[PDB]
């Protein structure tokens, strides 16, 4: 059976990069191809692999991580990146194997008057662990006295929005990003081209 | 990155009147990153505005925003005499970049300046150098020209101005120029004089004097 | 966090051969494709060469293609630029980059598309 | 709730100088954390950013030569500057950051002058009465500031001491003057003080027709 790409990259709606998407793809046969002949990726490029040669490759699992970020912070998605997305939000590992694939989806994901259905993790102490996701909505302690849940001065909420509008500058759009990342452990490999 | 561009550079205008401060963002941006500030003289900005219209903690009243993508506003609704200063807007892509800031004086009636010259002291020409220091005192509105002139000849060059803050009594400015020479050139020549135009003046005011006589 | 290292410029007569080197501190030099820019003062960054992460494919700017040859060693993280005959309109500064590998080679010229940049070393050629 | 920021002062071109900024009400650690510096007359420039995580970042002014960091023991923010220039010339301030609420608490600042000239005394020499209006000129000291009183502080109506000018020399130079009743001239006595203390220099400079 074909690895369902198509589910991870032509899906309607996309996760706030705080919350993203994981989908293991495992026992199918990778047929990249499909990625090849679209030319609306303004992002691809890949790690300790050739992207041409991906048909040619095999794993033991490969896992799809997909989320909503704006233009200016697609260049946070590379290991050993510094920012809010690579800090707080979506971390790849020093040694990330995998690729990095992006485009603008300012047709889909910008509404006038502003879209703020997504969000980002704009506080929080210490910096994301690789491919660590974060969902809490723990007021943020920003002085030395507890919140108890409620917002005010030093107690602000952690999550923030864009305000992803169709006629910002490209910088500002939104994009949609998959991640692949390929594991290689020691047993059988289940995905192949 | 973004460059903020501030209009107008000042804007003149009377207590209880209604200001509007204008911001301009040479890209597109989202307005939950644009932030409005208030600067008085010698002391730390103070935050008024985040989220293009949302008014910090503790702002007035009379402070508001609003605007979307390249043009923002600040509207003050009625100014008090502490309004009177610099605003700058912010924006934040990577980091924070300000707008260069628009000064908010305050308008009044014309008032020509006074004008008095004032020639090098013996002291100073001991040292070597002579200072000629031309007054202009408590004029509105700020613009006005000082014209150094030496033995009828326009100079250039030579001078340096500084400005006061308009004054918080009678709202006001004052204006001190200084042409520097040489002691060695200044013995060159016999007239001296500061011509001032200003639109107080009916024509240009000339204060002068005659080196060595009185 | 990657730190890319340059060394082995210096001034070198009109014809000769200069090799410089690129560093990359930690163990992940293997993972990236590495590109060599150069700029002269007072003119545009250029793009000068690249070597894929496992050496297989490499592309050059036209005015060094026979002359230039970009190789690597993942065991010492270090890649190089082999300069032959070379030539006062090589005189430059030299950057390391490190990217990821493209699926277009033409983003391989783009300076912002990499991830981690070189100090530079200088190469000046006289005559 | 208070920044208060430490280190300023006079520094030879090329020279280092290391700001410190002790916060009262937040935890520097927890926060986005700025150095915002204002040259004289000028606007507002960004500097460089900490976050909370460890991430930095600088303008491209001073990419290279400024150093970012601080203190979670001593709750205090340090900004580390190199090969000096002119140019960096400023009021340094740091800044709470709470991006999309901007910043909220600001320092008062601490100022960093960089500069080749030797601290210097003014020369006091006098603006003589040709309303009628008479001055002291205060030449060639450095660094900044002087204050100026008139007759020990009991004349205050009319005064006006003015922005020092930076010269080509590299030393200030300003004037203050007062306007009184043509008809008072010859009825009291006019006299300047002048204090400069970074020289420890103090003149009290009498002025007539
Ligand atoms: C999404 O659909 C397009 C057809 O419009 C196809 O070319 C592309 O391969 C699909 N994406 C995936 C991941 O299969």
């Amino acid at each position: 059976n074909l690895c369902p790409f198509g589910e991870v990259f032509n899906a309607t709606r996309f996760a706030s990069v705080y919350a993203w998407n994981r989908k293991r793809i495992s026992n199918c046969v990778a047929d990249y191809s499909v990625l090849y002949n679209s030319a609306s990726f303004s992002t691809f490029k890949c790690y300790g692999v050739s992207p041409t040669k991906l048909n040619d490759l095999c794993f033991t699992n490969v896992y799809a991580d997909s989320f909503v970020i704006r233009g200016d912070e697609v260049r946070q998605i590379a290991p050993g990146q510094t920012g809010k997305i690579a800090d707080y939000n979506y971390k790849l590992p020093d040694d990330f194997t995998g690729c990095v694939i992006a485009w603008n989806s300012n047709n889909l994901d910008s509404k006038v008057g502003g879209n703020y259905n997504y969000l980002y993790r704009l506080f929080r102490k210490s910096n994301l662990k690789p491919f660590e996701r974060d969902i809490s909505t723990e007021i943020y302690q920003a002085g030395s006295t507890p919140c108890n849940g409620v917002e005010g001065f030093n107690c602000y909420f952690p999550l923030q929005s864009y305000g992803f509008q169709p006629t910002n500058g490209v910088g500002y759009q939104p994009y949609r990003v998959v991640v692949l990342s390929f594991e290689l452990l020691h047993a059988p490999a289940t995905v192949c081209g | 990155e973004i460059v903020l561009t501030q209009s107008p550079g000042t804007l003149s205008l009377s207590p209880g009147e209604r200001a509007t401060l204008s911001c301009r963002a040479s890209q597109s941006v989202s307005s939950s990153y644009l932030a409005w500030y208030q600067q008085k003289p010698g002391q730390a900005p103070r935050l008024l505005i985040y989220g293009a219209s949302s008014r910090a903690t503790g702002i007035p009243d009379r402070f508001s925003g609003s605007g979307s993508g390249t043009d923002f506003t600040l509207t003050i609704s009625r100014l008090e005499p502490e309004d009177f200063a610099v605003y700058y807007c912010q924006q934040y892509g990577s980091s924070p970049t300000f707008g260069q800031g628009t000064k908010l004086e305050i308008k009044r009636t014309v008032a020509a300046p006074s004008v008095f010259i004032f020639p090098p002291s013996d002291e100073q020409l001991k040292s070597g150098t002579a200072s000629v220091v031309c007054l202009l005192n408590n004029f509105y509105p700020r613009e006005a020209k000082v014209q150094w002139k030496v033995d009828n000849a326009l100079q250039s060059g030579n001078s340096q101005e500084s400005v006061t803050e308009q004054d918080s009594k009678d709202s006001t400015y004052s204006l001190s120029s200084t042409l520097t020479l040489s002691k060695a050139d200044y013995e060159k020549h016999k007239v001296y004089a500061c011509e001032v135009t200003h639109q107080g003046l009916s024509s240009p005011v000339t204060k002068s004097f005659n080196r060595g006589e009185c | 966090q990657v730190q890319l290292v340059e060394s082995g410029g210096g001034l070198v007569q009109a014809g000769g051969s200069l090799r410089l080197s690129c560093v990359a501190s930690g163990r992940t030099f293997s993972r990236y494709a590495m590109g060599w820019f150069r700029q002269a003062p007072g003119k545009e960054r250029e793009f000068v060469a690249v070597i894929e992460w496992d050496g297989g494919t490499s592309y050059y700017v036209d005015s060094v293609k026979g002359r230039f040859t970009i190789s690597r060693d993942n065991a010492k993280n270090t890649v190089y630029l082999q300069m032959n005959s070379l030539k006062p309109e090589d005189t430059a500064v030299y950057y390391c980059a490190a990217g990821g590998n493209q699926y277009y080679s033409a983003t391989y010229s783009i300076w912002n598309e990499y991830d981690f940049w070189g100090q530079g070393t200088q190469v000046t050629v006289s005559s | 709730v208070q920044l208060v920021e430490s280190g300023g002062g006079l520094v030879q071109p090329g020279g280092s100088l290391r700001l410190s900024c002790a916060a009262s009400g937040i935890t520097v650690s927890s926060n986005y954390m700025n150095w915002v510096r204002q040259a004289p007359g000028k606007g507002l420039e960004w500097v460089s950013l900490i976050y909370s995580g460890g991430s930095t970042y600088y303008a491209d002014s001073v990419k290279g030569r400024f150093t970012i960091s601080r203190d979670n023991s001593k709750n205090t923010l340090y900004l580390q500057m190199n090969s000096l220039r002119a140019e960096d010339t400023a009021v340094y301030h740091c800044a709470r950051d709470l991006v999309v609420y901007g910043m909220d608490v600001w320092g008062q600042g601490t100022t960093v002058t960089v500069s080749s000239a030797s601290t210097k005394g003014p020369s006091v020499f006098p603006l003589a009465p040709s309303t009628a209006a008479l001055g002291c000129l205060v030449k060639d000291y450095f660094p900044e500031p002087v204050t100026v009183s008139w007759n020990s502080g009991a004349l205050t109506s009319g005064v006006h001491t003015f922005p020092a000018v930076l010269q080509s020399s590299g030393l200030y130079s300003l004037s203050s003057v007062v306007t009184v009743p043509s008809s008072s001239l010859g009825t009291q006595t006019y006299i300047c003080n002048v204090n400069h203390k970074p020289s420890n220099t103090k003149v009290d400079k009498k002025v007539e027709p």
